[PDB]
């Protein structure tokens, strides 16, 4: 679940 | 609170940290709390510590995702710094639990992104060679962090590049580019490349990996962030990919992009194709059978004066139409495709040097037609060469303009002139124009090269008996006959041929 939020955040 | 639990964390009994471990995380996920932990550099520092030294898989767990709570804000960023939290989090990298190596790498991401000094801090930590190694991977959304990582660590940094090069970075990234699909990975992928491939040293370890064949795979995908990055990869690497073969597609496809309506797409196509077409004949042939000549007319003739499109495009047409077997109908096919007007506009302002170096050149291959000889003659392109040259010549007697030696320039023109001077009606030309006197001068540039196309033109225009005359006239038997002894056989062979001709 982690990255996909990460991957929200930064992209 | 905070002390209370800093005293924990130190504690002998590693029982008591690890239940402090988990008593610190649930703090971390609410605001009022979460300051708390950041304002106190003891508590801070007792979080690294614990999770670098922690055996425990939970500790590591709560103690990184504490860590990663605190990367969302400034304060935060700047205590795991000053804690020495880089360091600890790089040995995370190496860690068999997801969860952990999931927390250490979007932490370290958000400290590369925002936090100063860090990027130093993970080279020192021996961050690079455990994330090319995480390349081995499987999860497409964690690759794309490790690769962003990689691109944000090797950015501006020769050191970094060469650790990513020694610890097989070039062979891993190439394989991501053939293995999968997810368009945010192979994007942050290609950003990595793109950094890599201005390295003198990675660019020819990615094109022996395979590089270049693979961007090709990526330049019709819909993504147009990705396609820009693959061709920007492709021209730096295409310099170094003479050897490379199983190109057939790539050079399908770029001469296709070169009808694309983003400049900038255009100008890559032109830029790699020019490149790989350097001096590689079987390059030359699949570009030519491709429709490449009729692309590349079209190309020169939208652009205008925008140079950045035409001197690539006129040099990948200079390459087509010289040494391969498809040569000569390449010659045609600029004439046949209305070429012929442009290419001698293209000698003319507000052309800059490198501009007009190339089509000197291609209009000295395209002579090699004779089809092209009239049409060369009526579009008004002796004069402008002999105008060039006239300038160009003097420019180097007096003593590099915009990065091109003015003895390029004389020997470019001298050289398309001899070409040209094969045709009756263009010596005419060229010898109304009072340039018998300064072909004379030139044998006796130091330039064997310049001597070589100067005792050339002086020997097609010595078959007329009047022109033969006026070459003597200006005392070309001295010269001549010095040059007979040039350690240039070419040189000798027509200095020997004019001398035959003065004589009868
Ligand atoms: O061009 C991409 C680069 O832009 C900036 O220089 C950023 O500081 C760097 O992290 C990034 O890799
Ligand atoms: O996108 C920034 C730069 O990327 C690559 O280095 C390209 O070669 C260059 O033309 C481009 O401007
Ligand atoms: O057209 C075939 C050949 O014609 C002439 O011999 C040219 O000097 C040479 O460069 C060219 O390759
Ligand atoms: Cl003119
Ligand atoms: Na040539």
């Amino acid at each position: 679940x982690i990255l996909d939020x990460h991957l929200x955040r930064v992209w | 609170a905070i002390p209370e639990l800093t005293k924990l964390l130190n504690d002998e009994d590693q029982v008591v940290v690890n239940k402090a471990a988990v008593m610190v995380h649930q703090l971390s996920k609410k605001e009022a709390s979460r300051h708390a932990i950041m304002r106190s550099p003891q508590m801070v520092s007792a979080i690294v510590r614990t999770m670098q030294n922690t055996n425990d898989v939970e500790t590591a767990r709560c103690t990184a995702g504490t860590l990663h709570n605190l990367s969302h804000h400034r304060e935060g960023l700047l205590a795991i710094f000053k804690s020495g939290g880089i360091p600890a989090l790089v040995k995370m990298l190496g860690s068999p639990v997801d969860s952990v190596l999931f927390y250490a790498i979007t932490t370290l991401h958000n400290l590369l992104l925002h936090q100063e000094g860090a990027k130093m801090a993970v080279r020192l930590a021996g961050g690079l060679q455990k994330m090319v190694a995480l390349l081995n991977k499987t999860n497409v959304k964690f690759l794309a962090i490790t690769t962003d990582c990689l691109q944000i660590l090797a950015y501006g940094n020769q050191e970094s590049k060469l650790i990513i090069l020694a610890s097989g970075g070039p062979q891993a990234l190439v394989n991501i580019m053939r293995t999968y699909t997810y368009e945010k990975l192979l994007w942050t992928t290609s950003r990595v490349l793109k950094v890599l491939s201005v390295c003198s040293s990675n660019k020819p370890a990615i094109v022996e990996a395979g590089g270049m064949q693979a961007l090709g795979l990526h330049l019709t995908d819909p993504s147009q962030r990705l396609v820009q990055n693959c061709l920007w990869t492709l021209r730096n690497l295409s310099d170094a990919a003479t050897k490379q073969e199983g190109m057939e597609g790539l050079l399908g496809t770029l001469v296709q992009l070169l009808g694309s309506d983003d400049i900038n797409v255009v100008t890559c196509a032109a830029g790699i194709l020019s490149n790989l077409t350097c001096n590689n004949y079987k390059n030359k042939m699949m570009v030519c059978q491709v429709g490449g000549i009729e692309a590349l007319v079209r190309t020169v003739l939208r652009a205008g004066d925008r140079e950045d499109i035409t001197e690539p495009a006129i040099c990948a047409l200079r390459h087509l139409t010289s040494r391969h077997q498809e040569a000569e109908m390449a010659q045609n096919a600029v004439r046949l495709h209305y070429g012929l007007p442009v290419v001698v506009k293209l000698l003319h302002p507000p052309s800059h040097w490198p501009l007009i170096k190339a089509t000197v050149g291609l209009i000295r291959n395209l002579a090699l037609c004779p089809a092209n000889h009239a049409p060369l003659r009526e579009q008004g392109a002796i004069p402008r060469l002999v105008q060039l040259l006239v300038r160009a010549h003097q420019d180097t007697q007096r003593r590099f303009v915009e990065g091109v030696r003015m003895e390029e320039i004389v020997e470019g023109c001298t050289g398309a002139l001899h070409i040209l001077a094969r045709d009756v009606h263009n010596r005419i030309v060229i010898r109304g124009l009072n340039t018998i006197p300064l072909f004379v001068q030139l044998l006796y540039s130091p330039i064997e090269n310049i001597q070589r196309v100067a005792a050339g033109v002086l020997c097609e225009l010595a078959q007329d008996k009047e022109a033969a005359e006026a070459i003597e006239a200006e005392g070309a038997t001295a010269p001549l006959t010095e040059l007979l002894h040039s350690r240039n056989e070419g040189v000798a062979t027509y200095a020997a041929a004019v001398l035959f001709r003065m004589s009868e």
